């Protein structure tokens, strides 16, 4: 079929990663060893999309750690047997929240390893897609160790697309001070080598998790949760029988008008009625960045909604979106917001309603992490951590420099008009 | 012989084709497995149906047809389908990769490695005829196969076939349906580099079948298979010319020379009547008259245009079924009367009508009602411009930012061929106009 | 009007090969610049990063000396 290869590295990669692979293989009907257990022909249609077959089922994914821990909790865990023994690719350094090691030095020695089962997975492939990455920007291992992976493939696979789902930091969540420079370091990275990156911050997850389902304190689990049901909602279009958006590439040319601009702002309801599955998902208590759409443009979007309900109520409910705020979808881009509907909800939901989008609004979210940048960086601090591993400070003020760039970009196309 | 080729190119290609070919062998008594008890000259023949149908000596009868998609799915339905008898394995050729609704992958990148052998079965098809007419090539505006991959198989059977016929049914995209932003680009795209290869295309506009299969088939959000079905019913009556036979048939062909004035005026607008529902069509019989003015009602057109804010150059009336001479010719007065067809100053102002009357097939459990007789008119005006007009407004809103330009100078094309299409098109537009002014 | 109707024959005979043939020409040279563009996009794309790959040597060759 159409095949994707699934990549996770470092902690917050593994754990996101690991909870997708729970859900989805329970979507498809995987028990925990692999075997098929569901009713539907729907479930095992285009299983071929994340699963490679052994009567078995065994998910193509990458597990990828600077550190022995996480990787551990995961074979321990529930679904830990799924994975391909083969595919845990692990060093004992760790990374220590350092981009500079993730890139330079302790990634640098793993990275083969890691490239070697990815042509494994990648030539047992009838017609590979793209790579999806699960990573936090805010680490080590994840951070750099990803981006360089990012690189590296690109150079083996340069026809192919390039996809991740990265986490971005957020003070009200860790405490590594330095996370900002990480950051602006991958974000660096990803502008210019993935075609589609889905903006997971931190930030909005807490606040959904404090505010909206009143947790007053909340695990990295409950993030998860958020997070591992948003990429369900956005890979349920390629898991399962459907037309709009099906494929990686798909996507990214409905989605990308500009080969920067791949920055996409995911969407979820419930955290019901067409109606309020179509409020909710597109109002900011539901956005999974921290950007508040109202304050930019919708270039493009892609609805989807899963479960049994009425295509013409789901029709007549976006067309009730755009019409009435109108003022916040470009003109220079006609019928940018696209739906697709598939009859399998998540677990636990009957209805559901996810939405991707690329919106001018995530310029906030580029801005808040330059501040925290330039804050340390205005008096050289911690830097020492990163200069001593070999890195230029024209490193660093080049990586401050491309997001700055990006922002403004973000900004220039919202203050476009067509006339 | 007077074979005719069909070749469905990506999606809406081939599902249309689906729809098409089931209705054939409907109207001709063909089984799924190709047995037609009617025929009685066996491995051959020259019977009109003949021009659509080869024939074993085992007797099946074969689709001169070939399915073409860069995707192995839709294809293989067919292929695992109440019809995967009537096809050889060899008529349906599949891709790895489709194009990602970007014509430049269609046409260039996914596209070339795959027409040599298209072109391969066409000419295996093409030997087994004694004396071929051209192709019917049936394709999407919108998608990155229908529109790339599309235009590259015209371009290769303009220079394999010479000045063969070649006629289009093509999809013009409407959002309701939409399935990528940049159907514009290849919409624009397609068009200008087919413009000189095609004799005659028929556009369907998807906006406007979704709301003749609402509004008079009663159907909450129409399927594909629903506005298929309607447009195979529409195919079925421009080809029923060639497939059937009678006194007063006329061939489309003919219909050509009056509806194709100069060579780029070949997008003829297409109206069918009657769409209804079996509920209804109890106790309501539909008289030539209600048929006939139906045609002239912009709500049973193919493509969203007003003929009334242009010129006529031609209208030619294909009836089915119980149609005969007289009743046509009063109808058509009346409406002369009740109506205004005005026409360019230098076009006769006469309407050519032909009859076949082999009645009307439904597909079983499907939303049409069978019918008593009906009506699919062609005619050129220069109205159907605006549905140019739409779309070239369209792309110029999107590519004036360069929005998803690079998708495609990535696959290899050149902003340039943005801008020689574009021009091809607003020079389009200007030749409608020019053709609807009247003279010294 | 013998000859004229050999020349008109010809005539057409000549239009049509004009035809197969400058569609001919006109296919080709759109599918050889194709293959130079995408090929040269894909070039640039692998070239820009082997300049990421000697900056990392660069940075590791930094380091093995501080
Ligand atoms: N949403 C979410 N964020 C997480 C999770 N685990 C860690 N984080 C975030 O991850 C960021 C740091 O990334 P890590 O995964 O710990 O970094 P790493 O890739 O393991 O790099 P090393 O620490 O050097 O091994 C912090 O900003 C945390 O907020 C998680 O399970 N969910
Ligand atoms: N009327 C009708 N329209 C269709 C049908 N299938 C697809 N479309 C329309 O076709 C356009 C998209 O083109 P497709 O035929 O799906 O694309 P394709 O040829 O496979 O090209 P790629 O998938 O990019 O390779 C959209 O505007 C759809 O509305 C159909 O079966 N009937
Ligand atoms: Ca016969
Ligand atoms: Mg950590
Ligand atoms: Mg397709």
């Amino acid at each position: 079929m159409r095949e994707i290869v699934h990549i996770q590295a470092g902690q917050c990669g593994n754990q996101i990663g690991a909870k997708f692979w729970e859900v989805i293989s329970d979507e498809h009907g995987i028990d925990p060893t692999g075997s098929y257990h569901g009713d539907s022909d729907l479930q095992l249609e285009r299983i071929n999309v994340y699963y490679n077959e052994a009567n078995k089922y065994v998910p193509r994914a990458i597990l990828v750690d600077l550190e022995p821990g996480t990787m551990d909790s995961v074979r321990s865990g529930p679904f830990g047997q799924i994975f391909r023994p083969d595919n845990f690719v692990f060093g004992q350094s760790g990374a220590g929240n350092n981009w500079a090691k993730g890139h330079y030095t302790e990634g640098a020695e793993l990275v083969d390893s890691v490239l070697d089962v990815v042509r494994k997975e990648s030539e047992s492939c009838d017609c590979l897609q793209g790579f999806q990455l699960t990573h936090s920007l805010g680490g080590g291992t994840g951070s750099g160790m990803g981006t360089l992976l990012i690189s590296k493939i690109r150079e083996e696979y340069p026809d192919r697309i390039m996809n991740t789902f990265s986490v971005m930091p957020s003070p009200k969540v860790s405490d590594t001070v330095v996370e900002p420079y990480n950051a602006t370091l991958s974000v660096h990275q990803l502008v210019e080598n993935t075609d589609e990156t889905y903006c997971i911050d931190n930030e909005a997850l807490y606040d959904i998790c404090f505010r909206t389902l009143k947790l007053t304190t909340p695990t990295y689990g409950d993030l998860n949760h958020l997070v591992s049901a948003t990429m369900s909602g956005v890979t349920t279009c390629l898991r399962f029988p459907g037309q709009l958006n099906a494929d990686l590439r798909k996507l990214a040319v409905n989605m990308v008008p500009f080969p920067r601009l791949h920055f996409f702002m995911p969407g979820f309801a419930p955290l019901l009625t067409v109606p309020e599955l179509t409020q909710q998902m597109f109002d900011s208590k539901n956005m999974m960045a921290a950007c508040d759409p109202r304050h930019g443009r919708y270039l493009t979007v892609a609805a989807i909604f899963r479960g049994r309900m009425s295509m013409k109520e789901v029709d007549e409910q976006m067309l009730n979106v755009q019409n009435k705020n109108s003022s916040y979808f470009v003109e220079w881009i006609p019928n940018n917001v696209k739906t697709a509907v598939c009859d399998i909800p998540p677990r636990g939901l009957k209805m559901s309603a996810t939405f991707i989008g690329n919106s001018t609004a995530i310029q906030e979210l580029f801005k808040r992490i330059s501040e925290q940048f330039t804050a340390m960086f205005r008096r050289k601090a911690f830097l020492h951590w990163y200069t001593g591993e070999g890195m230029d400070e024209m490193e660093f003020t080049e990586a401050e420099s491309n997001m700055n760039d990006l922002v403004s970009e973000y900004q220039q196309y919202q203050d476009a008009t067509a006339d | 012989m007077r074979e005719c080729i069909s070749i469905h190119v990506g999606q809406a290609g081939v599902q249309i084709g689906n729809a098409c070919w089931e209705l054939y062998c409907l109207e001709h008594g063909i089984q799924p497995d190709g047995q037609m008890p009617s025929d009685k000259t066996i491995g051959g023949g020259d019977d009109s149906f003949n021009t659509f149908f080869s024939e074993t000596g085992a007797g099946k009868h074969v689709p001169r047809a070939v399915f073409v998609d860069l995707e192995p799915t839709v294809i293989d339905e067919v292929r695992t389908g109440t019809y995967r008898q009537l096809f050889h394995p060899e008529q349906l050729i599949t891709g790895k990769e489709d194009a990602a609704n970007n014509y430049a992958r269609g046409h260039y990148t996914i596209g070339k490695e795959i027409i040599d052998l298209v072109l391969d079965r066409i000419r295996k098809l093409a030997d087994q005829c004694t004396g071929l007419q051209g192709f019917l090539v049936f394709h999407s505006f919108g998608g990155g196969t229908g529109s790339g991959f599309t235009s590259l198989l015209m371009e290769r059977l303009s220079v394999d076939y010479g000045k063969k016929s070649k006629l289009e049914f093509s999809i013009y995209p409407a959002p309701q349906v939409s399935t990528a932003v940049v159907e514009p680009y290849n919409s624009i795209l397609t068009t200008h580099t087919t413009l000189e290869h095609s004799d005659c295309a028929f556009m369907v506009d998807n906006e406007a079948i979704y709301d003749i299969c609402r509004r008079n088939l009663d159907i909450e959000r129409p399927t594909y298979t629903n506005l298929n079905r309607l447009i195979s019913q529409i195919v079925s009556s421009i080809t029923a010319s060639l497939r059937f036979d009678g006194a007063l048939n006329v061939d489309l062909t003919e219909f050509q020379t009056n509806l194709v004035p100069y060579p780029r005026i070949h997008f003829p607008l297409a109206t069918y009547a009657p769409v209804i529902s079996a509920e209804k069509a109890y106790h309501e019989q539909l008289s030539v008259a209600e048929i006939t003015n139906a045609c002239f009602e912009p709500a049973n057109q193919m493509v969203k245009c007003d003929p009334r804010h242009g010129k006529y150059m031609a209208c030619c009336l294909l009836y089915r079924g119980d149609v005969v001479p007289k009743d046509v010719n009063a109808a058509i007065a009346t409406i002369k009367t009740k109506r205004s067809i005005q026409f360019v100053d230098w076009c006769p102002t006469g309407f050519k009508v032909g009859i076949n009357y082999q009645p009307p097939t439904v597909v079983p459990g499907g939303d049409l009602a069978k019918v008593q007789r009906a009506v699919c008119m062609l005619s050129n005006t220069t109205a159907i411009a605006e549905a140019w007009a739409r779309l070239d407004h369209k792309f110029d809103l999107m590519y004036a930012k360069r929005a998803f330009v690079h998708w495609y100078v990535g696959e290899g094309m050149e902003e340039g061929e943005f801008s020689e299409a574009r021009e091809d098109m607003a020079a389009l537009e200007k030749d409608y106009e020019e053709v609807g002014v009247d003279s010294v | 009007k013998r000859e004229h109707e050999r020349e008109v024959i010809q005539k057409a005979i000549e239009e049509n090969n004009n035809f197969i043939k400058m569609a001919k020409e006109k296919l080709a040279q759109k599918m050889e610049s194709n293959k130079e563009n995408r090929e040269a996009h894909l070039a640039a794309m692998l070239e820009r990063l082997q300049e990421k790959d000697k900056h990392a040597e660069e940075v590791r060759k930094n380091k093995e000396l501080k």
